[PDB]
Parts: structure tokens; sequence; C-alpha cells
């Protein structure tokens, strides 16, 4: 599956 | 054998022809099981290999949840990237992003990735230890001191070493005709006349899987690298792959090469001959 | 911006054998940014069912897509691909050879 993270730039 | 389960994200901004073309697939191995595309009509993670279908409405929800906060936040990246190098609102510009896990034989933890670029070029990735950045960029270095600043690092270490291995050994569990199985190239040799004296070998390698492979010729034994046409290895449209190697060689010398074939489907590596 | 050209390469998916039905495959990889129009050609026209793989990329972060389409090929019958990308001056044309 898909990760939960994803910081913006 | 080594496996590992990688995920792709693009995202192209479109100046004036509304938002931007947001697309995410999913591998595990050289097979690739879902995807999402911001420009289809579903707006849903969506199966892509037979044996991710099984997988319960939860599954789908969950992962169409997240995929799709995905597309926001590079929806927001491309603006940011955008005043960071100050460039004109006019421009198309792109930004991909990468990250999965590599297990071994035994299908532990072997590495963990999670890569960024902004226009083809790296822009900022997580080194091998999990816990420190590489900024290329000034502005690179801008986003490095926001990701250590809300710990994003150890929140991927966590994610890449836990869930990433274990979903993987899931998949490879559930999949296992199709991600376990090992198919060994089917080879074989072709000869053709290009000239009175001259002719061309090509060395064929069909059907096989994983991808991986060595293909390789030589003359009395020397590898013949810089007179050699190799062409990538390529999908067949149907899981497995192709390839092929070529030289060519003066009418009469052909008993002195041979083509080399290593694929972790052959028991031996194999030495063909024209003859 | 970096501005890569596209790799080609024309093929089946399965031996060519006169009579039977295959699959003709277009193959473009290498390339950046993601824009290009790939089209397969049968004498000289452009087929109008043709399918294409899911955008994905290679680590060095280059693109990649297969284009693909059901066929019966012939003795006679003439098949290509016909691929355009900014990288390009005109459109790339590389005829299918059943031996490559």
């Amino acid at each position: 599956i898909i990760s939960a993270v994803v910081g913006i730039l | 054998g080594s496996h590992s389960m990688r995920y792709f994200f693009t995202s192209v901004s479109r100046p004036g022809r509304g938002e931007p073309r947001f697309i995410a697939v999913g591998y595990v191995d050289d097979t690739q099981f879902v995807r999402f595309d911001s420009d289809a009509a579903s707006q849903r993670m969506e199966p892509r290999a037979p044996w991710i279908e099984q997988e319960g409405p939860e599954y789908w929800d969950g992962e169409t949840r997240k995929v799709k906060a995905h597309s926001q936040t590079h929806r927001v990246d491309l603006g940011t990237l955008r005043g960071y190098y100050n460039q004109s609102e006019a421009g198309s510009h792109t930004v991909q992003r990468m990250y999965g896990c590599d297990v071994g034989s035994d299908w532990r933890f072997l590495r963990g990735y999670h890569q960024y670029a902004y226009d083809g070029k790296d822009y900022i990735a997580l080194k091998e230890d999990l816990r420190s950045w590489t900024a290329a960029d000034m502005a690179a270095q801008t986003t490095k001191h926001k990701w250590e600043a809300a710990h994003v690092a150890e929140q991927l270490r966590a994610y890449l070493e836990g869930t990433c291995v274990e979903w993987l050994r899931r998949y490879l569990e559930n999949g296992k005709e199709t991600l376990q199985r090992t198919d060994a190239p089917k080879t074989h040799m072709t000869h053709h006349a290009v000239s009175d004296h001259e002719a061309t070998l090509r060395c064929w390698a069909l059907s096989f899987y994983p991808a991986e492979i060595t293909l390789t010729w030589q003359r009395d034994g020397e590898d013949q690298t810089q007179d050699t046409e190799l062409v990538e290895t390529r999908p067949a449209g149907d899981g497995t792959f192709q390839k092929w190697a070529a030289v060519v060689v003066p009418s009469g010398q052909e008993q002195r090469y041979t083509c080399h074939v290593q694929h972790e489907g052959l028991p031996k590596p194999l030495t063909l001959r024209w003859e | 911006m970096i501005q890569r050209t596209p790799k080609i390469q024309v093929y089946s998916r399965h031996p060519a054998e006169n009579g039977k039905s295959n699959f003709l495959n277009c193959y473009v990889s290498g390339f950046h940014p993601s824009d290009i129009e790939v089209d397969l050609l049968k004498n000289g026209e452009r087929i109008e069912k043709v399918e294409h793989s899911d955008l994905s990329f290679s680590k060095d972060w280059s693109f990649y897509l297969l284009y693909y389409t059901e066929f019966t090929p012939t003795e006679k019958d003439e098949y290509a691909c016909r691929v355009n990308h900014v990288t390009l001056s005109q459109p790339k044309i590389v005829k299918w050879d059943r031996d490559m």
C-alpha cells in the first residue's frame, strides 16, 4: 500500500 | 530471489488548461499492480494486476483516499517550486516522486528509498541511513529544513522498514503464481547476409521473467562490448520481457563467435554458437 | 530545462507468423518531458485502436510507455511507429522488421 506521509516541499 | 515494491508519482502543470495532471502507478518487481489518473473518470485507485483484484472495498477506498491526498500535495508543490525558482506561471513544469523498499532472498528488509525531482533533475532524496537528506539546491535546502523540522525522515523510516516490507510480503504471497515465478528465456539465433563479405548474427532472449538479464557476444571468448548492438530490455505486453544482441561478422568467421545468456531462471549460463 | 530524446523499438509480442494473430508494440523510453505523440501505422495509415501502458519512469527519472495493438502479420503488410516529441525536428518514423 501507499504511504500516509507526504511532506509538502 | 530478491524483491522490491516501488511507487511512482508524476505531476505536470498545465497553465490555462485546468488542474495539473497527476498519475500514480505501483509495481512489485517488474509487474505493475495499481494506478490512479487524475484525468480518468473513476477518480479511484485501480487494479492493474489480477492478484490484487481480490482485495476488498476497504483496500480500494483507503488507497483511493490516500492517493488523492498525494495528488493535492503535488498540486501545492508545483506552486511552491515555481516560487522557489522565480519562474513564470505560463510554463508547464514537472514533479516526480518515487519510493519503495528492497527485500533480500530471505524477504528481509534490505534498503529503502524516497526521491524527488523537479523538471527531471534530482531535487532531494533520503539517504540510505533513512535519517538524512541530500539537497542539491538552495531551494532544496529550504525543503530539507521543513522536512527536518516536521520529522519526515522518521515517518518515512517507519513506513519503509515496516508497512512497505509487510505488504510486499503479502503481495508476493497472494500473487505467488505470477510474482514468484521465474520464466527462463527462450533463446535462438538469426543469420542475415548484409553484403557479399559480411553478415549479421542476432542472439534472441524471449518471454523471460524477471526482466534482469545479461546477454553478450564474444569472439574467441573475448568480450565484444563495443562491437555489439544491444537493445534495451523490453516488455512483450503479456508480463514477459525480450532482448537481443547483434554483431556484424565477416563471412567465414561465424564459428568463432559465442553468445552468452545469464538469467535467474537458467540452471546454467547458456553459451550459443552459430554452427 | 532538461529535454531527453526517446528511444524507439517497434516489435511484435510473439514471433511473427503470417496468418496468426499477434500484438504489435512500440516501446518509447528515456525521454523527458512526458508529452509525446505515438502512433502505429499499417501501410502508412494510422491505426485507430491503439492502447498504451500507464506513465512511469526509470531511476534517472526518464519516462517510458508501451503502445500496442492486436494484429495479424502478413507477407506484404508494412507496419511502423511514428513518434513526435519536443526533442525531434520532425516525426521520427521507424519501420517494423520482424527480425528485430
